[PDB]
RNA sequence: CGAAUUGCAAUGUCAUUUUGCGUGGGGAUAAAUCAUUUGUAUACGACUUAGA
RNA sequence: GCCCUGAAAAUGGAUGGCGCUCAAGCGUGUUACCUAUACUCUACCGUCAGGGUUGAUAUGAUGCCCUGACGAGUAGGCAGGCGUGGAGGUCAGUGACGAAGCCUAGACCGUAAGGUCGGGUCGAACGGCCUCUAGUGCAGAUCUUGGUGGUAGUAGCAAAUA
RNA sequence: AGAACUGGCGAUGCGGGAUGAACCGAACGUAGAGUUAAGGUGCCGGAAUACACGCUCAUCAGACACCACAAAAGGUGUUAG
RNA sequence: GGAAUACUGCCAGCUGGGACUGAGGACUGCGACGUAAGUCAAGGAUGCUGGCAUAAUGGUUAUAUGCCGCCCGUCUUGAAA
RNA sequence: GAAAUUGUUGAAAGGGAAGGGCAUUUGAUCAGACA
């Protein structure tokens, strides 16, 4: 009924990053059930967006969509790394992203 | 994975619960943390007394109003903590503490709704039996709280208010048990536990 | 990195045109380059290399 | 004029490279010049500072000096200038100058016009 | 005289390409699309939709029915990477479908440049409906919907859509 | 009973605060500051008082 | 071996901080994991070297093309270049239908020095190219001259009886 | 303060040692993907609140060499010998 | 007395997913498959489909955010001093 | 009729400095038609 949902929520955790500097090219993204490397590799290739609401109405509506996919693992606790079209804005490290399915090997 | 999470705090460790909201806070999840007066902490009495007293002793001595705040209530406590752990000098620091509401007892609105533990930090795993532990509220209280016995007065009304749904939802659900149990009997039960419920 | 043995970036010391602007010894050159390019012949590339040289060093005989 | 000879122009570094302490103080322009000073640290390299200018960062020689339609730019004053644009038009494209006559502007578009050559500011001076 | 000229004005007209050496093949699917295996669409219009995988087109595509009368879904083509391929199958072996191809499902539209100026419902081919699609999609059904009415809950479960609950894992289930 | 032709994917629109506009059914009809003044007060501001 | 006594200094304070106690300590061992301008592969720039090409194409070989390696740098050296005032040639160069100059979080090119364009302002001379020539390029010198600020509506304009 | 051989700083940025002219790693054209060094994976902080055998509980514990200190002598506190 | 398994190594053994790159631009070469013609994954990417013709997308600029970033010139072994 | 410096208007931000570099969101502006 209410459940309509084809999508796994996860959250942008942080970028890419040593101490003292980092990489906005790359940002790092954690599943929800998601627990290691190995039954993360489920959702390489996988599309990612982040929905944010804005003010103006573009090609139709007020919200808008940043898309992007997943490229890796990051190390022993089910992270992944991510790339998007254009890096995401750092406002977000907190954020729910959502991951889709949409290709998929089943 | 719920929206906002409530973390009963007795019989845990302080530090090691901090690092797990102050990252479980940062990643943006809301939790309020709930009986604090009753966390727990590792080593003796005297032993964490001293390491109070030798914060005290650090104030800025031309003006002390500019200097370390030694504050005396276990949810400050345990507030200090979570903040030297977060960048609070940042909007994320700051957006991350803004998600957090820390409270000595149980007020009504979490009274009402589930609590949680978290068991990488109770004392009971984690700690050797054997081991002196050293308790938050008789500490608050020996470096200057003032409301510990007005917490007990009304955590037990908590408790004895509390203790009561509870045995009505069990005298409820007993014949929910068996009203569910003289109905597992049939096809629609027996096909069902092939499939594994 | 590289443990360098030799000067990086190091010119061959030796010259390769004429210092001149007579145009009719770029003539000379242009001439002595296709002999010495299509030819199998030193007396060719000898004269190229002397074509180069200052005039001390291609004196009076 | 259609101009479909070019692969995918790229540019390194679009930013502008501005002088050190140029935002700080007027008299220093922003004009770029090295800082051969001693205790700097931008000669030296440092990290957080600003980039100094190098050869790495020149730009592919089928990339250059053209503008991002891909044809590269000829200044012209008269119509003797364009006529002979006549035959590198699709790779050429002609900027009237700043100190031409509105009266002289117009016939050197007209001429532009029948020869097919892309003038890069006909809306100078329309009056 | 405002610019002196390059020194010759280097012509460039244009050359040809080099003799490429790739060439196309026919694409490798996966081991669970069988024609008769029930799919879970996973975008578009009918995403969550359950339906039956038919054939392997040509245009690297699949071909899939969700019985109309039951999900609301026509014939159509789908990308086979949208989709998820369950471990369900039925007998297909009833139907025909050789009439379908990749030009079967071709639209002929005359709109096909203008759809930047002309856009408050110009009226050129954009509406219409024929009954040379309905009958091909209810011999079909016809046929089909009999090895679903073999089985229980199945005209029930193609009727459903698909939607992760809180507690799925899809990296640990098995579709 | 209808649900195709978003033509092989392009959030595909619902979340919840704050503000206004008017529509119509009600409900209630004030204090502070300046100026004047007192000196339990005061560098000025401030504080304390009085005034139909 | 660990711990403890021995072990006492002056602003409040430092395993970096929080905090940690079958450690988030010590000794030792095993795998995984994080990441540098380093290493490997690819693209691009430039330099150096080695090659091919006057078949003859725009007679150019100054170029064009193929291959490989390389790139830190003060003092300092050399090379190729941008720019300014004036000179000789040239574009039968621009221009009162608006030259030069000036403003322009407006545009393009160039790694860069810098060049070009549009708009506004303004009102009479000015440029590109091959060359010549210098009183030729400023963030600095308790620099020179001129001008203008913050402090500042501030200190303060209070001896001499009114 | 003064000599010997070498390596460096000077003239040199970069990742690490919190910070540091010299230490460890490693030397720099502009960029992308991958892998590592030295150092580290509770949180700040990217990465195992990993696995394993043990020692220690300190009313001034102890915790990354250079390095930012600590002894003689003692203790039935405990462990092993 | 007869086997297995482990551990280490080898396969010019098969197979699945994912990420970055597509440089070059007629032909010429090495090879493979084929009776031949010819075909090929073999001296650097082609095909099919859809969307857009302008907030698609890109540049600049301002602000927000994460990380980093001490004031230049100078003498100096050594300057943010 | 430049600049320092200053007024008015407009936009924007602003917890014990400001300014800068990489990356992007949001806003402003420009782009190009590929008719």
């Amino acid at each position: 009924a209410e459940s309509h949902r084809l999508y796994v929520k996860g959250k942008h955790l942080s970028y890419q990053r040593s101490k003292r500097v980092n990489n906005p090219n790359v940002s790092l993204i954690k599943i929800e059930g998601v627990a290691t490397p190995q039954d993360a590799q489920f959702y390489l290739g996988k599309r990612i967006a982040y929905v944010y609401r804005a003010s103006k109405e573009v090609r139709g509506s007020k919200i808008r969509v940043m898309w992007g996919k997943v490229t890796r693992t990051h190390g022993n606790s089910g992270v992944v790394r991510a790339t998007f079209r254009n890096n995401l804005p750092a406002k977000t490290f907190g954020a729910s992203v959502r991951i889709f399915l949409y290709p998929s090997n089943i | 994975s719920q929206p906002v999470v409530v973390i009963d705090a007795k019989d845990h460790l302080l530090g090691r619960l901090a690092s797990t909201i102050a990252k479980q806070v940062l990643n943006g999840q809301k939790i309020v943390v709930v009986r604090a007066e009753a966390l727990n902490i590792s080593g003796e009495f005297f032993r964490n007394k001293l390491k109070y007293h030798d914060f005290l002793r650090k104030a800025t001595a031309f003006n002390k109003t500019r200097g370390p705040f030694h504050f005396r209530a276990p949810s400050r406590i345990l507030y200090k903590a979570i903040r030297g752990m977060v960048s609070h000098k940042t909007a994320r620091g700051k957006a991350a503490l803004e998600r957090l509401k820390i409270f000595e007892g149980i007020p009504p609105p979490y009274d009402k709704k589930k609590r949680v533990v978290v068991p990488q930090a109770l004392r009971v795993l984690r700690l050797k039996p054997g081991r002196k532990y050293t308790t938050l509220g008789k500490l608050s209280t020996s470096v200057g709280w003032k409301y510990e016995d007005v917490v007990a007065k009304l955590e037990d009304k908590r408790k004895v208010r509390s203790a009561e749904y509870y045995a009505k939802k069990r005298a409820f659900t007993k014949k929910v048990s068996s009203a569910s149990a003289a109905a597992s009997e049939s096809d629609v039960a027996k096909q069902l536990a092939s499939f594994g419920y | 990195g590289i443990d360098h043995t030799s000067k990086q970036h190091k010119r061959s010391g030796h010259r390769t045109a004429p210092k001149s602007d007579n145009v009719y010894l770029k003539l000379l050159v242009k001439l002595y380059t296709f002999l010495a390019r299509r030819t199998d012949a030193p007396f060719n590339k000898v004269v190229l290399k002397a074509l180069f040289l200052s005039k001390i060093n291609r004196p009076p005989v | 004029m259609a101009s479909l000879p070019h692969p995918k122009i790229v540019k390194k570094h679009t930013k502008k490279f501005k002088r050190h302490h140029s935002d700080r103080y007027h008299r220093v322009a922003e004009n770029w010049r090295k800082q051969k000073g001693i205790d700097s640290v931008v000669r030296r390299r440092f990290r957080g500072n600003i980039s100094q200018p190098k050869i790495g960062y020149g730009s592919n020689k089928k990339t250059k000096f053209l503008s991002p339609s891909g044809h590269k730019t000829f200044l012209v004053a008269n119509v003797k200038d364009l006529e002979t644009l006549t035959m590198h038009t699709k790779t050429y494209a002609a900027e009237i100058a700043h100190n031409i006559s509105a009266k002289n502007r117009v016939v050197i578009l007209a001429r532009a016009k029948a020869l097919g050559i892309k003038v890069t500011n006909p809306k100078g001076r329309l009056a | 005289s405002a610019q002196k000229a390059p020194k010759w004005y280097p012509s460039e007209d244009v050359a040809a390409l080099k003799k490429t050496r790739k060439a196309a093949r026919p694409q490798k699917l996966r081991a669970s699309l069988v024609p008769g295996t029930v799919l879970i669409l996973l975008a578009g219009r009918f995403r969550g939709k359950r339906v039956v995988y038919l054939k392997h087109l040509e245009d690297n595509t699949l071909l899939i029915s969700g019985p109309f009368k039951v999900n609301g879904v026509p014939l159509r083509r789908v990308n086979a990477r949208y989709v998820i391929a369950t471990s369900t199958k039925v007998s297909v072996e009833g139907v025909n479908v050789e009439k379908f191809n990749v030009e079967y499902f071709a639209k002929e539209k005359l709109t096909k440049k203008e759809k930047k100026e002309a856009n408050l419902f110009p009226e050129q081919q954009n509406k219409e409906i024929k009954a040379e699609r309905v009958e091909d999609q209810k011999v079909v059904d016809k046929a089909l919907i009999a090895e679903i009415k073999k089985t229980p809950l199945l005209k029930q479960y193609l009727s459903a859509s698909f939607s992760l609950k809180n507690g799925d894992k899809p990296h640990m289930l098995k579709f």
